[PDB]
Parts: structure tokens; C-alpha cells; sequence
RNA sequence: AAAUUCCUUGUCGGGUAAGUUCCGACCUGCACGAAUGGCGUAACGACUUCUCAACUGUCUCAACCAUAGACUCGGCGAAAUUGCACUACGAGUAAAGAUGCUCGUUACGCGCGGCAGGACGAAAAGACCCCGGGACCUUCACUACAACUUGGUAUUGAUGUGCAUCUAACCUCGAACCCUGAAUCGGGUUUAGGGACAGUGCCUGGCGGGUAGUUUAACUGGGGCGGUUGCCUCCUAAAAUGUAACGGAGGCGCCCAAAGGUUCCCUCAACCUGGACGGCAAUCAGGUGGCGAGUGUAAAUGCACAAGGGAGCUUGACUGCGAGACUUACAAGUCAAGCAGGGACGAAAGUCGGGAUUAGUGAUCCGGCACCCCCGAGUGGAAGGGGUG
RNA sequence: UACUAAAAACACAGGUCCGUGCGAAGUCGCAAGACGAUGUAUACGGACUGACGCCUGCCCGGUGCUGGAAGGUUAAGAGG
RNA sequence: CGCGGCACAUCCACCUUGUGGUGGGUGUGGGUAGGGGAGCGUCCCUCAUUCAGCGAAGCCACCGGGUGACCGGUGGUGGAGGGUGGGGGAGUGAGAAUGCAGGCAUGAGUAGCGACAAGGCAAGUGAGAACCUUGCCCGCCGAAAGACCAAGGGUUCCUGGGCCAGGCCAGUCCGCCCAGGGUGAGUCGGGACCUAAGGCGAGGCCGACAGGCGUAGUCGAUGGACAACGGGUUGAUAUUC
RNA sequence: AUGCCGUGGUGUAAAGCGUGGCAGUGAGACGGCGGGGGAUAAGCUCCGUACGUCGAAAGGGAAACAGCCCAGAUCGCCGGC
RNA sequence: GGGAUGAGCUGUGGGUAGGGGUGAAAGGCCAAUCAAACUCCGUGAUAGCUGGUUCUCCCCGAAAUGCAUUUAGGUGCAGC
RNA sequence: UAGACGGUGAGAGCCCGGUACGCGAAAACCCGGCACCUGCCUAGUAUCAAUUCCCGAGUAGCAGCGGGCCCGUGGAAUCCGCUGUGAAUCCGCCGGGACCACCCGGUAAGCCUAAAUACUCCUCGAUGACCGAUAGCGGAUUAGUACCGUGAGGGAAUGGUGAAAAGUACCCCGGGAGGGGAGUGAAAGAGUACCUGAAACCGUGUGCCUACAAUCCGUCAGAGCCUCCUGGGUGGUGAUGGCGUGCCUUUUGAAGAAUGAGCCUGCGAGUCAGGGACAUGUCGCAAGGUUAACCCGUGUGGGGUAGCCGCAGCGAAAGCGAGUCUGAAUAGGGCGACCCACACGCGCAUACGCGCGUGUGAAUAGUGGCGUGUUCUGGACCCGAA
RNA sequence: AAGUGUCUAAGGGCGCAUGGUGGAUGCCUUGGCAUCGAGAGCCGAUGAAGGACGUGGGAGGCUGCGAUAUGCCUCGGGGAGCUGUCAACCGAGCGUGGAUCCGAGGAUUUCCGAAUGGGGAAACCCAGCACGAGUGAUGUCGUGCUACCCGCAUCUGAAUAUAUAGGGUGCGGGAGGGAACGCGGGGAAGUGAAACAUCUCAGUACCCGUAGGAGGAGAAAACAAUUGUGAUUCCGCA
């Protein structure tokens, strides 16, 4: 048969053009009332997977 | 992962959605057009198919990179707003 | 004092030479009690329990006899088990109980009949215990469902004033007749009733261990019970960092519209001396006093240059960012100069992206709200989605 | 309790309570139908107790069951 | 450390100075989980080549060989397929799974040889006799250890043969093996008669389907009805001839 | 005192680092040294230790004797220290 | 040893069937099996568990720690 | 035009059956043709005009509850079921993903319809880098048999003399069985217990050792005997001395008195599929690479461009684009481009170089094939529950 | 006197030699497995599939056949042997006047089985009617027909009048089986989710109905989106 992309994370992380697989950052949903401005913009934008998570994270792309 | 919350789990989606109505373009170069057309003259969709720089039955644009040297009448679906500037500037024409 | 009494062989009496048992009581009933019956009860019991007579090899304490085996011979001829093998003992040693290792000691080779101490002998991948799974059982565990039940609506109509009446739907395991020759079936016809009710369909609430599928944490000096689970501070922690235990101690799940920002000013506690109520300790004055006070809140590190005390004006308890770091499995967490916008305070220099610092917190999902107008399923919208908060 | 338990367990006659007015209630079946019973409350079913004798006290707060419907709450439907 | 063999890594010098070889250094070479590298053996296919009834495979013995998996030679046995090399492909390697199948050990010439009625002698048969035949003694059952029927079994019945399996020993015997033979009904037990419980069930009623139940009816003995006795006879049947 | 961070020299082949492929492991044991728990008991238990050994390490010593002492087995030798 | 005219024993024939039957009730019995029979099928169920996994040599060679975990004898990432 | 295959006393094109090839059918069935037969047409056509009527009902729609579609009810469109309500006939009705308008498309509630597709109990004809008697079907053999179970069901084991029975006449021992001699046969070192005939296991003969010794059964040292060859060397044995705690699994640690194994023989475990995924080795082509289905071929060959990957990225997206996003920012940040070695050629630096172009890498850079490791979905290394 | 000094095997070990057991190995094969290319794709009340019991000169099994029983008839083929096979022995015969054997068509075809006259423990029992055979006559034999339901056509038309239900008759048809493939309907669980209920497994297994050589689908209330395609199915993509 084909192989079957992980759904989840397919919408959690994609591909630069380089190839560097990139994710947003946790903690930026809700209860951001006393989260500072540096907090919520350190956790804005996305983030390269780490070197260690990348191996497990191009199998579940792939 | 053993049972903590997985990396596919812990993390948000990406954010934003995917337009289902997305005009996806082909894409040339002027400095490829340059290099595939030294001598100039008419460019047209199909002739830039056959020599390769684009898929065939796609919508293709032409895009600013490289240099132009060659007289060239290129005729593309939405030009580059360089990519008019330089064909412009050696002199050829550029046409949707 | 019990089929119930833990203490307990309670205590008293009886029975015995001697009675944790027995019988009769006492009542101090751990924890009796009236149909999960209470207390009695003739008869009954292969029931349990105690006593006596008789009787006896049960015993003192064994002996002898016969038979079936055992044993011998002839015939037939298995079995469980089995890593091996010319398989001693002692004291040791060792996965802590040794035929097999050490050092000694003992022992000619091989059979036969016996015994059962060891070979942790054989047999059943321990039933106990724990861990994982299952099964069945229970219930005020969860979620369903059957059953039962409610209303609406269809079947389902008429007339009057929901109620009543009516009859024609529908219902009748009331009756008679016919198919029917044989029929306590069935159907049809007629009749006698009931009757728009009931039943049934769809929708709907309730109820529902009756049934079903399942869940019911882990740590743990075994498990259970008890305690604990995240965050912060200290000690353990061996002078970087880090470091475990069901090791030793405490805190947190906030608070503050000022207890934030800034500018300026100030110095405390304690002690001594004097002083109406006023005293040891309220306010006052003078000394002395460098931190023993205070710090919103634990502890530590800090802070007297104050971060501690007071006053003025303010909202930086900002928006867009952020070189570079710390920390780190990851996810997270933390610090950050500096740039810009628009401000606060300040004469300026400057400081301000909450609070002396480190707890006061929760990923993702799924949703909500405000804004932006990004997409808008033929097109214009819209719905819906998206982004930012 | 065939095959470690024969009992003090079960049953029992007797008792009481509850249900059932009759293709009853209960039960087996999706139904038809059947048992109940060719029975009819002195009957049938369920529950507990367990010959017989003397008796069986208090509590209706909880949970059930029975009855009631003044009010509160509420589903579908209607409404809009 | 000495002397000799091997291997790995790396370095230096010659040879088409990296496909790399040669020489020489230097260092290194215990190893479980595990990683990497390189090979042995079996089978099949293709290509080439070469053996084979003057004897292939397989197996056995002996002599040799390689750093290992392993290999070769010689001889014996045997009777039809092998060897080598370039490649290709695997049902490609077992010592363990209380693994599976078969064969065979150990226990062991051991336990046991199935009721506590009990055998004996004489004669016979026979290759062979505790067990078979005959006679006679002795003992045992006798509410069965006797005689029958039903169910069940199925030829075990009789005769004549047999005796390597079976019979818990042996066996000449046998319910074993082989062949042939043998079972005779108007009345017996059943049906052709009857119905019970129950079963099936025309139509039928009910049920999405499947199907459930059931009327008529039709089955269904363990029951009802229904006519035979005594004797004789065969090796084997008899209320049957 | 050690240890730790940086730095400059010196030395040291099989250091280090990045990034890929493939892992296994995530039951440790004892001994030394520093500690907790315990009774400054345990072949106890829980940590620390660019500490060791066993694990996965044969050889020699310790009578025997995983974890102590010596020493890390490429093969051969009827050589030596 | 118990019953042995009875709630007796027994033959023949029949009925009740698996979440079902039947049970003077022991979770007993339903073909030597019963807290849900047996057979076939789903099916080569699943098992974080136990066991097993077969030729050779050469080089290197661990770990039994941290973090997290319905996690603690499993696993992910790190460490090696 | 026959060298397919098989048999025949051992590898046969020429010995046989056959094979290439060529013929062949009373009848039956199948196929096709001609008739015969049956049915339809021989009366409409064109235009005008749009006044009238026609288009399939308890259906559509709507509401409820469900089912099904990627859609797990969501704003739920399309489709299907049941319940209720319930239309209209073209100036109608349905769909275009809530809905509305416009526009586009189509005519539901009647039916029938070949071919391309699926399958093989069965019949022929072939084939196999399939099995070869524990394999291959359970079944080469009484095979769904024996046997087991009441039943549903379960379910075996057992092939080979020889070329030819020439299957051992006759004699002898023996009751037979069995054997010996004869005889047949190339062989009885093929005797219906039969091809080959391994191991376990069981004897018999024989060389050495062994009845004063404590033995994981060996190993090293080692006398003596025996044997066979030239004191010496083989081969056998091994008095005597030392050393020496089985194998596997699993463990911190087992010789362990933890597990498994009586023995031998046979069998018994990382496999295969997929344009899967990642990484690598290798090969082809290379800014390209490659086809899939399918088509044509006796094949493995030739076609086949649909597609896929590469070719530009950034952004939620509109979009912009070697940039792009955020942002007020000609601020900062994020992501992305500056693609390689050797050579020449230019617009030229004295001849040596920035850029840009040929080329040559036939690893460039990708892409496709093939090998390997890992991985995914499948039973997925094998065995095992309740 | 003291001392040293062989030798012995009840049995056992090791190695040879020579046998036995056993059935591995090797090599085979009237057997399987997987395909490919063609066919044929249904059989059955005119009685199927599948059986029971019989049938041969010799006992049984297989196989063939059905009381006409390893067989009957006809039409073809063929040309010398034959009387199938386990499976030898015989016995008895047949055959160029064409056997055995092969192909096709027909005849016969017990009993059971959908099983269907009725009944039944399948392969058994008991009939009715009609026509024959047989007896002195009852007995007895042979051959047909006799289930139920459906449809059609005719006759009749209960309670009860119209009528209908029902009943009579005559024609037709159905029933059951088959390895896979189809369509419609019903529809698990284990499993996966490291628990589990949504979800998965999976519309799978299984079941019900029902075919056909295939089936289903199929001729737009279709898609699409400004030029468009034009029934369905199936394959590859997407
Ligand atoms: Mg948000
Ligand atoms: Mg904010
Ligand atoms: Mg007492
Ligand atoms: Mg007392
Ligand atoms: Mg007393
Ligand atoms: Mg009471
Ligand atoms: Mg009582
Ligand atoms: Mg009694
Ligand atoms: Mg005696
Ligand atoms: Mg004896
Ligand atoms: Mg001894
Ligand atoms: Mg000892
Ligand atoms: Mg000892
Ligand atoms: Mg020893
Ligand atoms: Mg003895
Ligand atoms: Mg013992
Ligand atoms: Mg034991
Ligand atoms: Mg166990
Ligand atoms: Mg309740
Ligand atoms: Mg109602
Ligand atoms: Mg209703
Ligand atoms: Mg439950
Ligand atoms: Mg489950
Ligand atoms: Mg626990
Ligand atoms: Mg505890
Ligand atoms: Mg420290
Ligand atoms: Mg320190
Ligand atoms: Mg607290
Ligand atoms: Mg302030
Ligand atoms: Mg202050
Ligand atoms: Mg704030
Ligand atoms: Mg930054
Ligand atoms: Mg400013
Ligand atoms: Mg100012
Ligand atoms: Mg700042
Ligand atoms: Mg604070
Ligand atoms: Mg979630
Ligand atoms: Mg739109
Ligand atoms: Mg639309
Ligand atoms: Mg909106
Ligand atoms: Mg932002
Ligand atoms: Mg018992
Ligand atoms: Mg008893
Ligand atoms: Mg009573
Ligand atoms: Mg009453
Ligand atoms: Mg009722
Ligand atoms: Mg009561
Ligand atoms: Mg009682
Ligand atoms: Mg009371
Ligand atoms: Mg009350
Ligand atoms: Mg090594
Ligand atoms: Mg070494
Ligand atoms: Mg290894
Ligand atoms: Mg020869
Ligand atoms: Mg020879
Ligand atoms: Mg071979
Ligand atoms: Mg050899
Ligand atoms: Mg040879
Ligand atoms: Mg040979
Ligand atoms: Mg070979
Ligand atoms: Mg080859
Ligand atoms: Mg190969
Ligand atoms: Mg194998
Ligand atoms: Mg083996
Ligand atoms: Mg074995
Ligand atoms: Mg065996
Ligand atoms: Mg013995
Ligand atoms: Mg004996
Ligand atoms: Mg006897
Ligand atoms: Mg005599
Ligand atoms: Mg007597
Ligand atoms: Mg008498
Ligand atoms: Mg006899
Ligand atoms: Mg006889
Ligand atoms: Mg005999
Ligand atoms: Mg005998
Ligand atoms: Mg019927
Ligand atoms: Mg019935
Ligand atoms: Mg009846
Ligand atoms: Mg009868
Ligand atoms: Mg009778
Ligand atoms: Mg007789
Ligand atoms: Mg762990
Ligand atoms: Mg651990
Ligand atoms: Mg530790
Ligand atoms: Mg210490
Ligand atoms: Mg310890
Ligand atoms: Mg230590
Ligand atoms: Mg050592
Ligand atoms: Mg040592
Ligand atoms: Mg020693
Ligand atoms: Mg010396
Ligand atoms: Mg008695
Ligand atoms: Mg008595
Ligand atoms: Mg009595
Ligand atoms: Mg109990
Ligand atoms: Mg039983
Ligand atoms: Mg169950
Ligand atoms: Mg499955
Ligand atoms: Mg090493
Ligand atoms: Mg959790
Ligand atoms: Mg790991
Ligand atoms: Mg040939
Ligand atoms: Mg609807
Ligand atoms: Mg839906
Ligand atoms: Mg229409
Ligand atoms: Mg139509
Ligand atoms: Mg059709
Ligand atoms: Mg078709
Ligand atoms: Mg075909
Ligand atoms: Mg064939
Ligand atoms: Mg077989
Ligand atoms: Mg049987
Ligand atoms: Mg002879
Ligand atoms: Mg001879
Ligand atoms: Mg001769
Ligand atoms: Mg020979
Ligand atoms: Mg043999
Ligand atoms: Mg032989
Ligand atoms: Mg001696
Ligand atoms: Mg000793
Ligand atoms: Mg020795
Ligand atoms: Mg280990
Ligand atoms: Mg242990
Ligand atoms: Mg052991
Ligand atoms: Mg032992
Ligand atoms: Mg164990
Ligand atoms: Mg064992
Ligand atoms: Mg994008
Ligand atoms: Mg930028
Ligand atoms: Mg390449
Ligand atoms: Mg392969
Ligand atoms: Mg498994
Ligand atoms: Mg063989
Ligand atoms: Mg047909
Ligand atoms: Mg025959
Ligand atoms: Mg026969
Ligand atoms: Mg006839
Ligand atoms: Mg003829
Ligand atoms: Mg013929
Ligand atoms: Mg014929
Ligand atoms: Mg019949
Ligand atoms: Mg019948
Ligand atoms: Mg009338
Ligand atoms: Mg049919
Ligand atoms: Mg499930
Ligand atoms: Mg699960
Ligand atoms: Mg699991
Ligand atoms: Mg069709």
C-alpha cells in the first residue's frame, strides 16, 4: 500500500525551502492576562524543531 | 512517548487556513529566458514549455532574477513588476 | 461469657485425683433481641458437643497364627523420570542449605533384600502474595439499552354545551351462523357491547443493575490501610552547576489602581534620661544607636547607597521589536542591552515593557468575544472559515 | 456441593405481607400465542419467616412502596 | 622482554602516487547488549567449461589442508548425477521453544499379570500341554457365578480348518484368523389397528426477512384391541420346521 | 585542600564537535572515600564521587571465593624478567 | 451406615438450550469440562508478559543514568 | 516446417509413442448464409400565429428522528429510510455545499439496455530459478478413509525388489518361522521384512586399561603395553602428576539446589507486497528525469505525457516575488536567494578577474532503476493464554 | 630373615573389526501447488446434487452400470487383439462375418433424496384410482396418475341477497443443489485507540433474500464555471 501522513502533525508542522521542518510555540492560546509582552512575543512566531525532535517529526511528515 | 502529551499533540496547529481557490504560477526567470533565448525575439507560453524552464498546461509568470542582455517579446500571464522593469529595459516587450 | 464475649482458661457453683472442653448461673451484652423472628419445646438427627455404664489390642505393650502381596524360580513384560556420571563424609566456600569447588577424612569392584535423611526427590509454567490481562458478581461508578411509563401527533369521526352524548373508524378470548365434510384455530356474516378511548407508528420526557460494555491511577523497603502527587524557599548537597529517600523544615493556587512608574526628601529597632492623664510598653524632647527594625505574603539571597519610611505628579501594569545569553531530552521557563512609535516623571542626566528577587499556575484540542476585512464552493453578498488580541 | 463439605445449609407443614377482578397479576415470546388454569380472591403469583407453645416492643427521620395533586420545575408539540 | 605467524588502523617511500599494490615504520587486536566489515556451507536458475555405468549423488573409513565457517585426496559402499568459474535467486545452516514427527534408550528383565471359588490325578491329542479333550475326585455359585426377554452389539452362532498377530503366561484351545453353513410364524414381538405425552402440521394467525405458533389432519408405545398349545427334531432354528 | 570556569604554553594518533544511518540500555552489584535513612544494624536502603572492579575480564594472588590485590588473554614456544 | 408405601425407586417415550435451560439453592447440573457448555468460524484474537530465533571470522563496543510518562519489570527523548 | 516431451535394459532427432506439418466428422451441438416467415412504411410536408390543453403524487418540498457520503449534525449542501405535513406541470420543478438575488445546468417521482469489469466447481492445452512422501492438498497409500466425538465437528499414518519375477526348482536342519547349500540375476553387498541404508540404540570378537580408590569425566604432562611401518615414527590404550564448577535462558550475581533439554534423525523463527517513507551503495539520463493504466509484439521488446518529482520562495491569505511576512518604519527580526570543481569564451584588468555564457563532470542537481539498513500497512521474527 | 618384583576381570571404559535395529540421506514419482491461454458457465418435478442397495464365473474395495445392472441399440472412428482396476491365480469364452477400445445420440435407469399419494428412524412401510397380468376367488404382479403453493382459464357462489370467501376442473409454473464471482437487506467481536464509551476493527465475519453468465450501473432533476464536457462501467492518476 502508500503510506499514510500523520494528520496532526501535517497541521503542526511544516517545511521551510531549505528543508528545516518549523512549528509555532505553546502557551499562546489562552491565559495570556498575565503573560508580559516579552512572554507572549518569545512564544510568537516559529521555531526550527529541535535537533533531537527532528528525527521523529520528519517520520511522522513523511 | 510513553504517555506524556506527544510532540504531534503538545504543540499548536499552524495557524491560518489554505485558499482552495489558489492560482498556483508556474515560475520563470528573465535571467533563465536569457539564458535559454540568447538571441531574443518572440517568447511565448509553449515556447518556454518546450526548451523547459516551465510545466506544460500551467499558468506561468515571469519573475525579475538574473540579467536580461536579449530582445526579447515575452508573452507570460502576470509578469513581475522587474521582470517588466528589465524586459522593458533591453528593449523587449512584455504581454499577457 | 452464647454457633454471638475481644479481654478470657472472666467469676461462682457442679462434674474429675486433676476439666482452656461440658452443665448451672452471675451480667461487666468488645459486638443478643423479637417473622434476616425472640425465648422455649415432646418427638426426630449417619449433625455438633460433654458425661457415665458396658465393652474391648485404642492403649500399657505387644505377641502369635492364616491368607494376599513382598521374596525365589519359569513365562510375558510396562511406567513416571532422565544435561551428564567410575554420583562419599566433615568443616568450609559459593546465588548466603554442595555428590561435582577448598582443605582434610573415609572408602576394594559388583550385585540382592530392606529404610526413607538428602539429591532444595517426582508430579502439575504456585491455587497463597504481588504485577498485567480476563471473567463473573454488586452498586446511590459511567454510559447506553430492553422493559415499564408520559405527553404530542397519525390512525381519528359527528353533534351539542375541556365536558357530555352519539356511531361509523378501531377494539372484544361476548353470542349465533357459514366456509366445515371431521375444527375450543382462522376468516367471513349477523348480533351484543366498548369506542374515538384503547392499541399501534413517529416524536418526546421520566424511570430503568433488568440487561450490556467498561472504568475504578501511581508511588510504596511486598500489597493494603495511612500519606503523597504541580509550583516556590531552605537543609541534606560533599565551598561551580546538578544530585535520591514515605530524609529534615516551611510556604503557594494570591495580593496591590498602589504596595506600579518617576522625582525629591528621610532613616530604623533597641537602650538611656526627663515628661498631665500614661503605666515596662500610646505621643513628646534630648542623647546613644550602622542596622539587632522594616521588607504585602514562606525561606533564601539581598537591601541603611537603601529595595526600608514619606510626599508630588502619573499609568511604562506600553505598542512594534530585539543582538546576545541562561536553562533545557523535548515541550517549556528565564534574562536582555539596544532601535522606533507614543507617553510618564524629571531642570537635566536619565529611569519606566508592573511589584527587591525567586511561588500565586495548566500544553494541545474544541469553542466564545472584540477588532481586521484575509478567504468567501457559478457570480454579488452572506453563512462559515482565517488572522490579531 | 456427580468427583474432598449431608450439615446447623435447602425444603417443609404453619405464619404474615404485597400483588392480582380475569385471554388477572406473574412468566416465556418482537408478536401471535402459551403457561397461570379448562383455575376466579377459601384462587393464583411474589416476598420474608419456618411444626407447636408464649409472644413479636419503639422509630415513617433516610430509602422504597401506596395514595394525593394546591403550587414550583420541565420534553417534544404548538406558537412565532 | 625474546623469536616466529596473523590481523586492524594509520604514516612514509617506489609501481597508471588512490581502484589501489609493494616495502618499511608506529600504534593497536578481552568482550555481553549492540553497530560495522568480510566470508564458509546447502539448494535452485543462467552462461561458459569440465567430470560421470572404465561409476555421479549420498554415506563410511583413512590420510592430508586452511585464520574460521570448512576444504581436498585416497579407498570402501553405491547406482545417476556432479565439479569449477561469471552472475542470478533462496523454504540457505538449530542444541535448547515443558517445540513437532518418527525411531530408540533409562527406569528393568523391574512393577504388574484384574477380586480371597481351588484345584488334582489318570488317560488322550500334539513338535510342543499347569491352561485343550475325556473320565473321575475335590471345591465354588445357586434370589446367581442358573435359565430367559428388552435395549444394545452384529455373525461373535454351527461345522471344518488354522495357530508368527490377539488372549495379561503357554496354547494343540478360543468370543482370535479363514472358508462354508445357519435365523422358516395367519396366532410370538412389531407394522398393515388405536391413541398418550410430545412431534410435524394443509390452510391459517403472527413476525422486516429468517421464522414462531397452531387448526384440520397426521404421526408417535412405555399403554388399549387382537387368533396356539403340548411334544419331537438339527451341528447350528423352532409357540416359526 | 580538592573540584569547577576561562585563558596562554607544552604534550598527547584512534581527542573533541556538527550532522545523518543503525542501535542497545533505562532491574545494576560490591569495594574505597563523603553523606542521608536505620539502632552513625544489615551481604540494608538512598544519593555523591574524570573513584575502582564486576557486569561484559580470562590469567596470577586471596584455601575455595563476580565486585579485594596484581594484571587487561591476537596466535605459537619444553626461552628470559 | 441412611431411606426402604413414599416429597419412593425405576423403565420406555417425550419437553426445556447457553446470558439460555434446570436447580427442595451447592453457583449445583446441562455428555468424565460450567461464575455462562460444546463445535466451527472472526482467527495466524490480543498479551507492556514467558519462552524460542539456526554458519564463520575481523574491527569497535555500551547501559543499568536524567527528564517525562494511567509511569515505575513498558516507552519517548537525552546520556553512553 | 520434425533437436517438444516421454518411453525403450544407462544422456536417443533418426527404436517406440509422438513432434513440425498436413488431413479428418454419420450424427449431435455451436456458428454463419440463403430462403421461408414475422413486424414496420406507403401519407404527409412546410410555414404562419401563440388564444387554449399535455409532461407520470401521498411524490417533491418542509419539519422530526436516523442512515450515508471526506463531512463523527456541524451553517449541512447532494443522496436514502420511517413519521407528520404536503405541492405545482414549464410565466413549473430540481441542482450549482446554509440562504437570497442573478446567472448557468438539467428535466425526479416508469422501465429496458450490449461492450469494456469480476469469478473458476468444471473441460482442454501449456507452464514453473514451485514441492518431491515429516514436503506438496488433510488426502501419491482404505482419504474426508481408519479412528475420535451423542452430535455439530475433528481427523491421521502408510510410496521405491529387479531391466525383466527371471520372486530362489531341488536338497538339508527345523512342527513352522527362519536359515544353509544349490539356482536366477550385472548385483541377493537387490530375497516380496526387498533402492541407497546415516544416527540414536543393541550385540559379538578383539588391543590396551581397570577390583586402595572420591572422577563436570576433559585437558596438559606422562611411563608402560599393543599394532603397523622404517633405535625411530604412526595408530590404539593410558599407570601416574598437575589444572579444571556442564550447555542454554535469564540475571547484580548461577556449577548452581533458578529455567529448558532422555537420545538420535528429520522439521521448526526478521519473510514478502507496495513507482509506499527515510538513509545509503550502485547504475542510466541530467535541468531535466520517469512513465501509470493501456496498446502492439512467441518474451524479457517497442510504444504510451495522464501523472509524479525537480524547476523559487515568502505569507493565514489576498497577494507579492529573489524576495517575502510582521511592522508606521529607507527599523529590527523570521523564512528564502547568493549553488559546485576544472576549463574556454566574452563587456576586458599589461599577461593574473567580477559578472555572464558555452562545456566536461556522462553524483552536476535532480530523477528513475537496482542492492542494503531502518520504517509504514498487512499475521510481519516464531510459539503461547484466560 | 628383610626387600623389590610380574601375572588374574565378576564386571566396566576406550578404540577398532564385524553384524543388527532404524529409516535419515541421495535419486526418483500414476501425487500435489501456483499460474497462463482457451473454453463452459449452470443442474433439477422429463426427479437434480448426492447417496443406499444391488449388478461380474470366481470374496471384498475402487470403478462402471441399474433388475436390460463392467451392461442394450444406432450412427461414426479404429484395425487385432480382448473379457476395467487393487490383483495374481485360474475358469470360461469372444474377435478381420471387425471384438476390446474411442466419439456422439438414444434405450434401460431399483430405492432414497427438493421428494411431491400417505407415513417414516433417508434409502423403509402402507395405499387409492385407472388399465392390464394372474387365481376357482380372495390373495398377488406390472404400468401410469394421485403433495402443497402460485398464476391463468372455466364451472359453482356459503352465512346471504347482489355478491365474495371458499370449492370443482383443466393447463402451465415454483420448490432443491452448485466452488467462486453479483446485487439488495440485517449485521458482531476480538482488535486499535498502550485503559475506554465517541471512533476503529468494518459495513469486515456471519446471516437473510435473490440472481446471472456475469451481475450491478447506465442515457442527466449530470458535471462544470463564462470558451466548456456530454449515458454507464472498469483501469491508471488526481
Ligand atoms: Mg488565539
Ligand atoms: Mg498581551
Ligand atoms: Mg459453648
Ligand atoms: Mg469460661
Ligand atoms: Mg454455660
Ligand atoms: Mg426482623
Ligand atoms: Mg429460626
Ligand atoms: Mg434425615
Ligand atoms: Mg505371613
Ligand atoms: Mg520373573
Ligand atoms: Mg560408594
Ligand atoms: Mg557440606
Ligand atoms: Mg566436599
Ligand atoms: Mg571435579
Ligand atoms: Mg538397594
Ligand atoms: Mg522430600
Ligand atoms: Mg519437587
Ligand atoms: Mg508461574
Ligand atoms: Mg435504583
Ligand atoms: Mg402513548
Ligand atoms: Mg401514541
Ligand atoms: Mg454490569
Ligand atoms: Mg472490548
Ligand atoms: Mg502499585
Ligand atoms: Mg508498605
Ligand atoms: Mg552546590
Ligand atoms: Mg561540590
Ligand atoms: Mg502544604
Ligand atoms: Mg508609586
Ligand atoms: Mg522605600
Ligand atoms: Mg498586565
Ligand atoms: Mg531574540
Ligand atoms: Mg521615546
Ligand atoms: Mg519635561
Ligand atoms: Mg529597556
Ligand atoms: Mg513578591
Ligand atoms: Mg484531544
Ligand atoms: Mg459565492
Ligand atoms: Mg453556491
Ligand atoms: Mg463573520
Ligand atoms: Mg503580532
Ligand atoms: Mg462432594
Ligand atoms: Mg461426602
Ligand atoms: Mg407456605
Ligand atoms: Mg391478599
Ligand atoms: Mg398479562
Ligand atoms: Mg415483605
Ligand atoms: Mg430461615
Ligand atoms: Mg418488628
Ligand atoms: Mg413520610
Ligand atoms: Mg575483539
Ligand atoms: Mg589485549
Ligand atoms: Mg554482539
Ligand atoms: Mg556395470
Ligand atoms: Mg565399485
Ligand atoms: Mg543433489
Ligand atoms: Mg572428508
Ligand atoms: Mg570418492
Ligand atoms: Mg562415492
Ligand atoms: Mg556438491
Ligand atoms: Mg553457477
Ligand atoms: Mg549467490
Ligand atoms: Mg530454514
Ligand atoms: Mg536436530
Ligand atoms: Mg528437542
Ligand atoms: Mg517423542
Ligand atoms: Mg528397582
Ligand atoms: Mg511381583
Ligand atoms: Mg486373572
Ligand atoms: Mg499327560
Ligand atoms: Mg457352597
Ligand atoms: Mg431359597
Ligand atoms: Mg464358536
Ligand atoms: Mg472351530
Ligand atoms: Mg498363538
Ligand atoms: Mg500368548
Ligand atoms: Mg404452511
Ligand atoms: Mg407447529
Ligand atoms: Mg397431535
Ligand atoms: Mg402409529
Ligand atoms: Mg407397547
Ligand atoms: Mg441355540
Ligand atoms: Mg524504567
Ligand atoms: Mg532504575
Ligand atoms: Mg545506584
Ligand atoms: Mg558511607
Ligand atoms: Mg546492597
Ligand atoms: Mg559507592
Ligand atoms: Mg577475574
Ligand atoms: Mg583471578
Ligand atoms: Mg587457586
Ligand atoms: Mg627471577
Ligand atoms: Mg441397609
Ligand atoms: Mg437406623
Ligand atoms: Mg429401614
Ligand atoms: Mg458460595
Ligand atoms: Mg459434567
Ligand atoms: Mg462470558
Ligand atoms: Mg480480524
Ligand atoms: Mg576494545
Ligand atoms: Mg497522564
Ligand atoms: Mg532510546
Ligand atoms: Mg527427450
Ligand atoms: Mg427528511
Ligand atoms: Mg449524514
Ligand atoms: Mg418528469
Ligand atoms: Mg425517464
Ligand atoms: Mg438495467
Ligand atoms: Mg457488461
Ligand atoms: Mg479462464
Ligand atoms: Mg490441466
Ligand atoms: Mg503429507
Ligand atoms: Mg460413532
Ligand atoms: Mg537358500
Ligand atoms: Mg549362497
Ligand atoms: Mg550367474
Ligand atoms: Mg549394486
Ligand atoms: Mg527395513
Ligand atoms: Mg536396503
Ligand atoms: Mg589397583
Ligand atoms: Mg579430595
Ligand atoms: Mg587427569
Ligand atoms: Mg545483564
Ligand atoms: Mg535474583
Ligand atoms: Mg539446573
Ligand atoms: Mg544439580
Ligand atoms: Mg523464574
Ligand atoms: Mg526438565
Ligand atoms: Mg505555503
Ligand atoms: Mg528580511
Ligand atoms: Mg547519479
Ligand atoms: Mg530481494
Ligand atoms: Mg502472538
Ligand atoms: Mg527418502
Ligand atoms: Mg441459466
Ligand atoms: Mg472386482
Ligand atoms: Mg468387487
Ligand atoms: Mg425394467
Ligand atoms: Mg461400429
Ligand atoms: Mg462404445
Ligand atoms: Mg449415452
Ligand atoms: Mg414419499
Ligand atoms: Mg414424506
Ligand atoms: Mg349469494
Ligand atoms: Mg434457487
Ligand atoms: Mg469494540
Ligand atoms: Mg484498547
Ligand atoms: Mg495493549
Ligand atoms: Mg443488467
Amino acid at each position: 500500500p502508500k503510506a499514510k501522513t500523520h494528520s496532526g502533525a501535517s497541521k503542526r508542522f511544516r517545511r521551510t525551502g531549505t528543508g528545516k521542518i518549523v512549528r509555532q510555540k505553546a502557551n499562546r492560546r489562552h491565559l495570556l492576562e498575565h503573560k508580559p509582552s516579552t512572554r507572549t512575543r518569545r512564544l510568537d512566531g516559529r521555531t526550527v524543531v529541535a535537533a533531537n525532535d527532528t528525527k521523529r517529526v520528519t517520520s511522522l511528515l513523511n | 512517548e510513553g504517555g506524556q502529551m506527544p510532540i504531534h499533540m503538545r504543540l499548536p496547529k499552524l495557524k491560518g487556513f489554505r485558499n482552495r481557490f489558489r492560482t498556483e504560477y508556474e515560475i520563470v526567470n528573465v535571467g533563465d529566458i536569457n539564458r535559454l533565448f540568447p538571441q531574443g525575439g518572440a517568447v511565448g507560453v509553449d515556447d518556454l514549455v518546450a526548451k523547459g524552464a516551465v510545466r506544460k498546461n500551467a499558468l506561468v509568470k515571469v519573475l525579475g532574477d538574473g540579467k536580461l542582455t536579449a530582445k526579447v517579446d515575452v508573452s507570460a500571464h502576470k509578469f513581475s513588476g522587474s521582470a517588466r522593469a528589465k524586459i522593458t529595459a533591453a528593449g523587449g516587450s512584455a504581454t499577457e
